RNA sequence: GGAUGACCCCAGGCGGUAGGGGAGCGUUCCCGAUGCCGAUGAAGGCCGACCCGCGAGGGCGGCUGGAGGUAAGGGAAGUGCGAAUGCCGGCAUGAGUAACGAUAAAGAGGGUGAGAAUCCCUCUCGCCGUAAGCCCAAGGGUUCCUACGCAAUGGUCGUCAG
RNA sequence: GUGGAGCCUGGGAGUGAGGGCGCGAGCGAUAACGUCCGCGUCCGAGCGCGGGAACAACCGAGACCGCCAGCUAAGGCCCCC
RNA sequence: GCUGGGGCUAGGAGUGAAAAGCUAACCGAGCCCGGAGAUAGCUGGUUCUCCCCGAAAUGACUUUAGGGUCAGCCUCAGGCG
RNA sequence: CGUGAGGGAAAGGUGAAAAGAACCCCGGGAGGGGAGUGAAAUAGAGCCUGAAACCGUGGGCUUACAAGCAGUCACGGCCCC
RNA sequence: AGAUGGUAAGGGCCCACGGUGGAUGCCUCGGCACCCGAGCCGAUGAAGGACGUGGCUACCUGCGAUAAGCCAGGGGG
C-alpha cells in the first residue's frame, strides 16, 4: 500500500532547506546547535 | 499450529548420533574392457568412449 | 497408489507434458542423436518409435498423423523418405538409451543418449 | 586508580574447571556447571566418606556369618560367645581371619560355644 | 617423508566438505582420484584440487614417488564465516552464515 | 605452666538462614625506588601426580612468551561476578531441517570457457497483448554505451549482470 | 545453681506473610493440608544423619576434621536388606 | 464522485458525514531534546576466604495492614560479679 | 537510522630493520609446497601476546539386556609413569 | 549341556596437535582532571560552508582562477 515516504524536492527545500530554517527563531537554533555539533550538513542535502 | 520449539539445546553426544547415517557410500565403479579405465558400470566409459564392444562417443 | 499405472508424469501438467515429448522427436529425428535426462530419454523411445513404424506405412493417411505431433513437412519427408526406408524389415525397436557417465554440475541430473538405430 | 578485573577471575575459573576433569558434557567443560557439579561431589564425599565405614562392618559381618553357620552357629550367637568370652578382635580381623586362617576362626568358634 | 597441501579460506561449510573428505581418507592416491572424479557432491572438486596439489609437492619438492602415494592424513577446519543478512516476513532480518574451510590433504609412501 | 603471644600440658565449646563481630587472601595505584629482579628471558599464557597454607591463595618446576616487573614495612581505592527476560562481543542448538518470493513452461543443437540446466546464437514450445507493448511527468542519480574481469552483491550456478 | 547465666551503659542489626504437630478453647458442620487465640514443640535456619517404602516439621538424634575400630537409639533380624 | 500538482490548519492543539477516528507502520492526548540519575513504601540483582555468636515472623500505634516508629528477641565493647 | 528536529557506532599493535618472500612447483584464481629473509615466520601482512566457549584430526580406556541431577564411595579389568 | 571372549554404525572420558575466536599482559599517535597562561571575531564581509585547485589525484590537508600556493622582513643551515 502508499507509504509514508513520498519524495518531492520542492517540498524537502522548502520545508528543512536553510532558507526556511533561517526565517525562524527555532529554526535558526537548529542550525546554531548543528554546527556547535560539528555537523557536515546543517540541512538535508536535495538536488532541485 | 502454535509454534512448537525445542525445549532443549540438543547435546554434542545426541547430534552426532543422529549423523551416524550420514556417511557418504564410495561411488561404485568398474574398469572398462577398452582402456581400463575406472568408471561407473552400465553408463558409457567417458576416456575412450566404448561400450558394449563398440565405439559409440568421441571423448 | 499407482498400481499398473504405465507413463511418467515428469512433472509438467498434461500439454507440456505432450509438448515435450513432440520437440524431443523433432530433435531426435533432427540430428539422429540427442542427450537428455535418464527419464526423458527412457520415455521418448516408444513416441518415437510409433513415429518411425508410420512412417514405414508410408501411406497419406500416416503422413497426416504423423504430422500431428511433428509438424514439419520438411522433417517428415526426410523421416518418410530417409529415415523410414532403413527399417523396412526392422521389427520394431527403432531407437537405443544408453547411459553417459557424468551428471550435469548445477543439479547433478544423470544424463543419457537417445539415438536412431543403425 | 582503577582496579579492572584483569587476570584474576580467568584463574579462579580455572581452578574450578581442573577440578572438574572427567565430568560428563558441560559438566567439565563450562564453568557454572563444573561448579554446580562439584557442589554435589564435594557432598557425597563427606557422606560417603561416612559411609565407607558402614560398608565396610556390614560386609565383615555378613563374611563372618557365613564362616559361623558352617560350624552350626549363626552371627549373633557367636558374637555373644566372644563377648562372654571376652575377645575383642574386630569384625575386620574376624572376616579375615574366617577367609586366610580358618584353623584360628575354628578354635574362636569354640571358645565362643563355650563361653555359653 | 610427507608432504601437504592446504587450500584456506574456502568458500564452502566445512560439515559438507568433510562429507567428501572422509571418503578418501587412508585411501591410495589412485582410488583417491577415481573416488573423487564420481563422487556426486561441490565438495569433490575442492577436495580433488588440494590432493592433485599435495601429490605435486610430493614428486617434485619432497623427493617422494608418485607411484607409491597414499593419503596419510586429511582434515577440514572452520574458516571465518561470511555474514550475511536474509529479510523475512514482518520487518525481522535473520543473519546467514556463508561458512568457509580449511582444507588440508598430507599424503605418505606406501612401502613394499 | 613461661613470663605477658614463644611453645607445651589439661579441660570444655565449635548445625546454622536474616543479621552482629573477628582474622586474613588477592587485584590497580603511591612511598620503599637514582634501588633491586630481568634477554643466562619481565608481565601474560599452557601444564604439574611436587612444596607451603584450614581456606582465599603462595611457591617451585617444564613449555609458551619476548620487555618489562617489583620485596620486607606502610599508604590509597573505579578492588574479587554465575545469575539482574543484565550490557557488549564471540560461538553453539534447532539442521543439512523450513525455505530459495506468484503453477506463464519448457526441449534440443551449435558456440565460448579451467569450469555451463543458468552466458551468446539457432530451431521447436509456452505466456502477456487497455500489456506483462510504447511515449511523458514525479522520484532516482551514471544505473546508459564499450573493453577487461568474477572475491563479494545475485536467494542456486555464472564465462552473465542494474 | 559459674552458665555463650544474669544485671548496667553504650555501638550495629535483622524481624514485625510463619508453618506443622501435641494439649486447652472460640469460629466452622463433635468438616477442611480450614480459620483465630493460649501453653509447648519442632521446621523455619537442622530439605545434614538413622527410622517411618518414598515424604520440612511423626520416632531417634543436635553433623569441627580423619579412621576398612568399638557400643547403642528409634526401628529391625524369611529373601530384596 | 475519483485523481495529479500548488497551498493552509498541530499537541490540551489541529482535523473529524463522530470511530475518542486521524495528526509519518502502536494517539483517551504525536515525536525529538531537555528538567533527569523525576519518583518507584514494588520486582530483580548485589562479586574473595576462614573463625565465633546467632535471631524474628509478636505487642502498641500507624490513610496503617506485603511499609514503618518504639518495645521484644540477636550481636559487639566497657563496667558490675 | 529518521520527513525532520534528532539519534549515533564499530574499527589501534608484523619486525630492530621491509630485509613485505626473486625464482621453481600444483592451481583459472584463491590457496599452498619448496627456495629465500630474519634472533624468531603457528612475527607472512586474515601479522605481538593468542585465554574460553565452539569445530576438527590422531591416540588410550570404554560402550549395542540397560533406568538417569550424570556424581560419589568400594573393588576389579585395561593403558601409562 | 555349561561358561566366557573379540564386534563399534555411532557415542562417552582423557591426552596430543590444530582451526575458530580475540580475552589477558605489555604498549600509546588519544583522552581525563587540576593549575597557570591567554581571551573576542564581523559590512576592510565573520563564524561556518559550497564548488574548485596537483603533469598523473579517490580521500584528507593546504590553498583560492595569482588556487599544496604570490611578495617582503625575521628565523634556520
Ligand atoms: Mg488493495
Ligand atoms: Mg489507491
Ligand atoms: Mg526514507
Ligand atoms: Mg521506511
Ligand atoms: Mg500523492
Ligand atoms: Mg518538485
Ligand atoms: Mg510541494
Ligand atoms: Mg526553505
Ligand atoms: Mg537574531
Ligand atoms: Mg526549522
Ligand atoms: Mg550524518
Ligand atoms: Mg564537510
Ligand atoms: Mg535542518
Ligand atoms: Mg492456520
Ligand atoms: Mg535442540
Ligand atoms: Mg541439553
Ligand atoms: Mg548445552
Ligand atoms: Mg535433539
Ligand atoms: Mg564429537
Ligand atoms: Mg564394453
Ligand atoms: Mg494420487
Ligand atoms: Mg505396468
Ligand atoms: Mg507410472
Ligand atoms: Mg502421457
Ligand atoms: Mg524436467
Ligand atoms: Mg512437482
Ligand atoms: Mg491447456
Ligand atoms: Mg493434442
Ligand atoms: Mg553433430
Ligand atoms: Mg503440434
Ligand atoms: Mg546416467
Ligand atoms: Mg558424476
Ligand atoms: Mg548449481
Ligand atoms: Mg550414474
Ligand atoms: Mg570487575
Ligand atoms: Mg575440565
Ligand atoms: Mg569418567
Ligand atoms: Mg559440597
Ligand atoms: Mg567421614
Ligand atoms: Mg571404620
Ligand atoms: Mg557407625
Ligand atoms: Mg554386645
Ligand atoms: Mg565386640
Ligand atoms: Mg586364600
Ligand atoms: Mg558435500
Ligand atoms: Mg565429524
Ligand atoms: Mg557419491
Ligand atoms: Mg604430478
Ligand atoms: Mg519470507
Ligand atoms: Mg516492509
Ligand atoms: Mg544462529
Ligand atoms: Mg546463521
Ligand atoms: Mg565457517
Ligand atoms: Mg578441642
Ligand atoms: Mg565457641
Ligand atoms: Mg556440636
Ligand atoms: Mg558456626
Ligand atoms: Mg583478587
Ligand atoms: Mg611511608
Ligand atoms: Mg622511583
Ligand atoms: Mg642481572
Ligand atoms: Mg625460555
Ligand atoms: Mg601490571
Ligand atoms: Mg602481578
Ligand atoms: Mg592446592
Ligand atoms: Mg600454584
Ligand atoms: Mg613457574
Ligand atoms: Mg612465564
Ligand atoms: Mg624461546
Ligand atoms: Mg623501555
Ligand atoms: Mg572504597
Ligand atoms: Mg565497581
Ligand atoms: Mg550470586
Ligand atoms: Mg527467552
Ligand atoms: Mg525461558
Ligand atoms: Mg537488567
Ligand atoms: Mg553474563
Ligand atoms: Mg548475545
Ligand atoms: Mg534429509
Ligand atoms: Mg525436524
Ligand atoms: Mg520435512
Ligand atoms: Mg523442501
Ligand atoms: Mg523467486
Ligand atoms: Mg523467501
Ligand atoms: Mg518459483
Ligand atoms: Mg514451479
Ligand atoms: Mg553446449
Ligand atoms: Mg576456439
Ligand atoms: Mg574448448
Ligand atoms: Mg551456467
Ligand atoms: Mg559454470
Ligand atoms: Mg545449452
Ligand atoms: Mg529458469
Ligand atoms: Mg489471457
Ligand atoms: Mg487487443
Ligand atoms: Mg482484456
Ligand atoms: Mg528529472
Ligand atoms: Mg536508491
Ligand atoms: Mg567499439
Ligand atoms: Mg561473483
Ligand atoms: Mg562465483
Ligand atoms: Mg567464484
Ligand atoms: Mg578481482
Ligand atoms: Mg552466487
Ligand atoms: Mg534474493
Ligand atoms: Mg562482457
Ligand atoms: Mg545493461
Ligand atoms: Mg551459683
Ligand atoms: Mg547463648
Ligand atoms: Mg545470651
Ligand atoms: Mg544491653
Ligand atoms: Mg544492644
Ligand atoms: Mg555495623
Ligand atoms: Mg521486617
Ligand atoms: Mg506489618
Ligand atoms: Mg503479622
Ligand atoms: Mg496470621
Ligand atoms: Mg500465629
Ligand atoms: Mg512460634
Ligand atoms: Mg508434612
Ligand atoms: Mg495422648
Ligand atoms: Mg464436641
Ligand atoms: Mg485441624
Ligand atoms: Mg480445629
Ligand atoms: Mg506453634
Ligand atoms: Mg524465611
Ligand atoms: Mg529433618
Ligand atoms: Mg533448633
Ligand atoms: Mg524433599
Ligand atoms: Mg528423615
Ligand atoms: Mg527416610
Ligand atoms: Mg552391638
Ligand atoms: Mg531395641
Ligand atoms: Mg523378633
Ligand atoms: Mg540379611
Ligand atoms: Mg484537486
Ligand atoms: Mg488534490
Ligand atoms: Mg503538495
Ligand atoms: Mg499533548
Ligand atoms: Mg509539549
Ligand atoms: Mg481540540
Ligand atoms: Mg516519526
Ligand atoms: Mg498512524
Ligand atoms: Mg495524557
Ligand atoms: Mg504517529
Ligand atoms: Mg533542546
Ligand atoms: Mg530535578
Ligand atoms: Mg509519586
Ligand atoms: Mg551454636
Ligand atoms: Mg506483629
Ligand atoms: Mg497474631
Ligand atoms: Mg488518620
Ligand atoms: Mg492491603
Ligand atoms: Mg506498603
Ligand atoms: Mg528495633
Ligand atoms: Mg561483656
Ligand atoms: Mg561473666
Ligand atoms: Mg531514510
Ligand atoms: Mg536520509
Ligand atoms: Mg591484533
Ligand atoms: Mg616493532
Ligand atoms: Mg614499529
Ligand atoms: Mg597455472
Ligand atoms: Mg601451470
Ligand atoms: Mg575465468
Ligand atoms: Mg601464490
Ligand atoms: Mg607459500
Ligand atoms: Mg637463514
Ligand atoms: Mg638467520
Ligand atoms: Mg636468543
Ligand atoms: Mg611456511
Ligand atoms: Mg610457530
Ligand atoms: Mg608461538
Ligand atoms: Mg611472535
Ligand atoms: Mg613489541
Ligand atoms: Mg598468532
Ligand atoms: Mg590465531
Ligand atoms: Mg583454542
Ligand atoms: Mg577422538
Ligand atoms: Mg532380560
Ligand atoms: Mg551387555
Ligand atoms: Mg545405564
Ligand atoms: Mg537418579
Ligand atoms: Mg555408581
Ligand atoms: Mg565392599
Ligand atoms: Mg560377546
Ligand atoms: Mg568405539
Ligand atoms: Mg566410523
Ligand atoms: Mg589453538
Ligand atoms: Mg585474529
Ligand atoms: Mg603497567
Ligand atoms: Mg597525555
Ligand atoms: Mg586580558
Ligand atoms: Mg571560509
Ligand atoms: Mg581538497
Ligand atoms: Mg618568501
Ligand atoms: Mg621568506
Ligand atoms: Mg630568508
Ligand atoms: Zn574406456
Amino acid at each position: 500500500m502508499k507509504r509514508t515516504w513520498q519524495p518531492n524536492r520542492r517540498k524537502r527545500a522548502k520545508t528543512h532547506g536553510f532558507r526556511a530554517r533561517m526565517r525562524t527563531p527555532g529554526g535558526r537554533k537548529v542550525l546554531k546547535r548543528r554546527r556547535q555539533k560539528g555537523r557536515w550538513r546543517l540541512t538535508p542535502a536535495v538536488r532541485k | 499450529a502454535k509454534h512448537p520449539v525445542p525445549k532443549k539445546k540438543t547435546s554434542k553426544a545426541r547430534r552426532d548420533a543422529r549423523r551416524s547415517h550420514h556417511a557418504l557410500t564410495p561411488p561404485t565403479l568398474v574398469p572398462c574392457p577398452e582402456c581400463k579405465a575406472m568408471k561407473p558400470p552400465h553408463t558409457v566409459c567417458p576416456e575412450c568412449g566404448y561400450y558394449a564392444g563398440r565405439k559409440v562417443l568421441e571423448v | 497408489m499407482r498400481h499398473l499405472k504405465s507413463g511418467r508424469k515428469l512433472n509438467r501438467h498434461s500439454s507440456h507434458r505432450l509438448a515435450l515429448y513432440r520437440n524431443q522427436a523433432k530433435s531426435l529425428l533432427t540430428h539422429g542423436r540427442i542427450t537428455t535426462t535418464v527419464p526423458k530419454a527412457k520415455e521418448l523411445r516408444g513416441f518415437v518409435d510409433h513415429l518411425i513404424h508410420l512412417a514405414k506405412r508410408g501411406d497419406l493417411h500416416a503422413r497426416r498423423l504423423v504430422l500431428r505431433d511433428l509438424q514439419d513437412v520438411k522433417l517428415v519427408r526426410k523421416l518418410f523418405d530417409e529415415i523410414a526406408p532403413r527399417y523396412r524389415d526392422r521389427q520394431g525397436g527403432y531407437t537405443r538409451v544408453l547411459k553417459l557417465a557424468e551428471r550435469r554440475r548445477g543439479d547433478g541430473a544423470p544424463l543419457a543418449l537417445v539415438e536412431l538405430v543403425e | 586508580p582503577r582496579a579492572k578485573t584483569g587476570v584474576v577471575r580467568r584463574r579462579k575459573h580455572k581452578k574450578i574447571l581442573k577440578l572438574a576433569k572427567g565430568y560428563w558434557g558441560l559438566r567439565s567443560k563450562s564453568f557454572r556447571k563444573a561448579r554446580e557439579t562439584l557442589f554435589a561431589a564435594g557432598n557425597y564425599a563427606y557422606a560417603h566418606r561416612k559411609r565407607r565405614k558402614r560398608d565396610f562392618r556390614r560386609l565383615w559381618i555378613v563374611r563372618i556369618n557365613a564362616a559361623c553357620r558352617q560350624h552350626g552357629l549363626n552371627y549373633s550367637t557367636f558374637i555373644h560367645g566372644l563377648k562372654k568370652a571376652g575377645i575383642e578382635v574386630d569384625r575386620k580381623n574376624l572376616a579375615d581371619l574366617a577367609v586366610r586362617e580358618p584353623q584360628v576362626f575354628a578354635e574362636l568358634v569354640e571358645r565362643a560355644k563355650a563361653a555359653q | 617423508m610427507e608432504a601437504k597441501a592446504i587450500a584456506r579460506y574456502v568458500r564452502i561449510s566445512p560439515r559438507k566438505v568433510r562429507l567428501v573428505v572422509d571418503l578418501i581418507r587412508g585411501k591410495s592416491l589412485e582410488e583417491a582420484r577415481n573416488i573423487l572424479r564420481y563422487t556426486n557432491k561441490r565438495g569433490a572438486y575442492f577436495v580433488a584440487k588440494v590432493l592433485e596439489s599435495a601429490a605435486a609437492n610430493a614428486v617434485n619438492n619432497h623427493d617422494m614417488l608418485e607411484d607409491r602415494l597414499y593419503v596419510k592424513a586429511a582434515y577440514v577446519d572452520e574458516g571465518p564465516a561470511l555474514k550475511r543478512v536474509l529479510p523475512r516476513a514482518r520487518g525481522r532480518a535473520d543473519i546467514i552464515k556463508k561458512r568457509t574451510s580449511h582444507i588440508t590433504v598430507i599424503l605418505g609412501e606406501k612401502h613394499g
